[PDB]
């Protein structure tokens, strides 16, 4: 249904978040005061999904979260939680996606 | 004084190497290892991390022991 209605879409498993976070951690840089821990914490919050996701799928979500934290710094803005087998890769060229 | 004066400068000067403090090298090494953190990707990632962490202690317990806000004065010197 949703492959009808909303035509602009982002990746799941994820890798929404990861992209997120990743900018969040990198904006709080040029923040000081409290402002500054705050944004963190709201990079790290973020990191419940991908996290979750690993952990009630019995995957290592240490291993696969610092997979997904190192890989996206690459530039690979689309990396995610695969669910086929335990391990990360692109969930856009796999159709896993969400609404934006 | 003189006496007094002479004494506090030689035991800085008797230190043949010296490094700041105030917080210089606990939010240095904060910042640094909070980056040789990511070069290793497996369960010592956290450790390392959560290590840096502890180092904050210091600069924060001197803000508090000075009674000014340690949110504004470590936050500054993580920016710094």
């Amino acid at each position: 249904k949703r492959a009808l209605q909303n035509k602009l879409i982002v990746a799941g498993g994820g890798a929404t978040e990861m992209e997120v976070s990743k900018c969040l951690r990198d904006y709080s840089k040029t923040i000081a005061g409290k402002q500054q821990m705050i944004i963190n914490a709201f990079a790290k919050a973020l990191e419940v999904i991908p996290r979750q996701l690993c952990e009630n799928a019995g995957f290592d979500a240490i291993e696969i979260l610092n997979k997904l934290r190192l890989a996206h710094s690459k530039g690979e803005k689309w990396y995610g939680v695969v669910f086929e087998t335990e391990n990360i890769g692109d969930n856009f060229a796999k159709f896993v996606w969400e609404p934006a | 004084s003189l006496h007094d004066s002479l004494s506090v400068v030689k035991r800085t000067l008797e230190s043949g190497n010296v490094v700041p403090g105030g917080g210089c090298v606990e939010a240095a090494l904060n910042i640094y290892l909070d980056n040789f953190a990511t070069t290793v990707g497996s369960r010592e990632q956290l450790a390392i991390a959560e290590f840096a962490a502890a180092l904050l202690i210091i600069p924060k317990t001197l803000a508090v022991n000075a009674a000014k806000d340690s949110s504004e004065l470590v936050a500054k010197l993580r920016s710094y």
